């Protein structure tokens, strides 16, 4: 029963204001109607601001907006984190120089938003999953800043949140296993429900949320994003099967292992993304050999 | 095997999109696509163009060799489409 109105809520200038003092430190700037529809372009790929023996595409040139940029983006630093609304191009790190999310420029940026689905679903897919037959909002698309920092691998926690309750907590990068997670799983536990209970409960625009947080070399969290209690947001370790159905999430243990009930269920992946850098028709030695096929059998057709 | 940064390649494009499909494009200067190389992906920066011949500048430089095939996808409506294959001919190394 997820409605439009808790998508709003997860927008980032909806929350940023309020927990200021609790994530990193962040610049939020308004997408110009132009470059809007740079982003929209349903055409190849060419980025903007870039600076033997056929046609030379050019991309559109926002000198304004780019300036703009560059200055939020002096102000972080010099590098910055660039997300969208609600989304971060994470399906775009292949493209990106080094792999990596890192922007110093609008170029950046550009290359990653328009090589990203998650950037396209944030322009045309913003409501999905929601049950309400109320008429979709106007969205008011926005450029996202974050500082970039260098934050620690296997430190960063998925919890959900229903009627302002800690039902549990799951490992955000729940397909690697990390061997330092076990051994301070309890320190994990508290300090994660402290942070909730002092910043997060009864502070969120809603009663059932869900948000990430990361915890630094120090030991104190921080807060990453708030995600919509829906189908939206990876359960990861969890189901919504049993998020929703309020449910002993806990399973079955014996009173040798079991903490306290008033702690939520913490998963974390035991001792044991690919479809990002692919395209949408998606071992590369069979595609080649169907690529073969296809094109003799369309010079027939 | 060496790591390369631009890659002299010979393409071969599909007549129509997969999936009366949309026919493809002819290469551009400047258009950036998707390559998948072996394991990996990269996009590359159309910068010269022949009929079979063409040369594309790495977005991110992969590991690979002469000869080599490659996979070649197209931004087409905010999706990454298939369009053909290529394989190195020669490579700018660093
Ligand atoms: N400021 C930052 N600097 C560097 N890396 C960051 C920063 N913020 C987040 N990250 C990394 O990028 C990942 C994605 O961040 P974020 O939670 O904002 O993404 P999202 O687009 O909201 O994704 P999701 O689909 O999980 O909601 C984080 O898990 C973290 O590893
Ligand atoms: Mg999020």
């Amino acid at each position: 029963h997820m409605k439009k109105e808790h998508v709003l809520h997860c927008q980032f200038s909806a929350w940023y204001p309020f927990f200021r003092g609790v994530t990193i430190k962040s610049v939020i700037l308004p997408l110009p109607q132009n470059v809007k529809d740079y982003l929209l372009d349903d055409g190849t790929l060419v980025v903007s601001g870039r600076d033997w023996s056929t046609a030379t595409l050019t991309a559109p040139e926002f000198p304004e907006f780019a300036t703009k940029v560059q200055e939020a983006i002096n102000s972080l630093g010099g590098s910055v984190f660039p997300k969208l609304n609600w989304s971060a191009p994470r399906d775009a790190y292949w493209i990106a120089m080094n792999s990596s999310l890192k922007c110093k420029t609008l170029s950046d940026i550009f290359l990653l938003f328009k090589s990203s689905d998650f950037i396209t679903r944030d322009f045309t897919q913003p409501f999905i999953h929601c049950t309400d037959d109320s008429p979709d909002p106007c969205i008011e698309y926005e450029l996202v800043l974050r500082k970039w920092c260098e934050l620690i691998p296997g430190a960063e926690f998925r919890c959900f949140v229903k009627e302002n309750k800690l039902i549990g907590i799951s490992q955000r990068d729940y397909t690697q296993y990390y061997d330092h997670i076990s051994k301070q799983k309890e320190e994990i536990r508290r300090c994660i429900q402290d942070f909730f209970k002092k910043h997060i409960q009864y502070k969120f625009l809603d009663e059932d949320f869900v948000f990430d947080i990361y915890r630094d070399s120090r030991g104190k969290v921080w807060l990453i994003d708030f995600n919509p209690f829906g189908e939206v947001t990876d359960s990861l370790l969890f189901t919504w099967e049993e998020l929703i159905s309020e449910n002993n999430l806990n399973g079955d243990f014996s009173e040798v292992d079991a903490q306290e009930q008033d702690s939520p269920a913490f998963r974390c992946t035991n001792s044991e993304y690919l479809s990002y850098r692919l395209p949408k028709d998606f071992d590369a030695h069979k595609l080649i050999d169907f690529l073969k096929l296809k094109r003799n059998q369309q010079e027939d057709d | 095997p060496e790591i390369f940064t631009e890659l002299e390649i010979s393409y071969f494009l599909l007549r129509r999109l997969l999936g009366k499909a949309a026919k493809v494009q002819k290469l551009s200067k400047n258009e950036v696509l998707m390559v998948n190389i072996g394991s990996l992906s990269t996009g590359g920066r159309v910068s010269a163009v022949k009929a079979d011949l063409g040369k594309i500048v790495l977005t991110n430089p992969v590991c690979t060799e002469v000869g080599e095939k490659i996979a070649l996808s197209r931004r087409v409506e905010k999706h990454w489409r298939l369009i053909g294959w290529g394989q190195i001919r020669r490579g700018v190394t660093i």
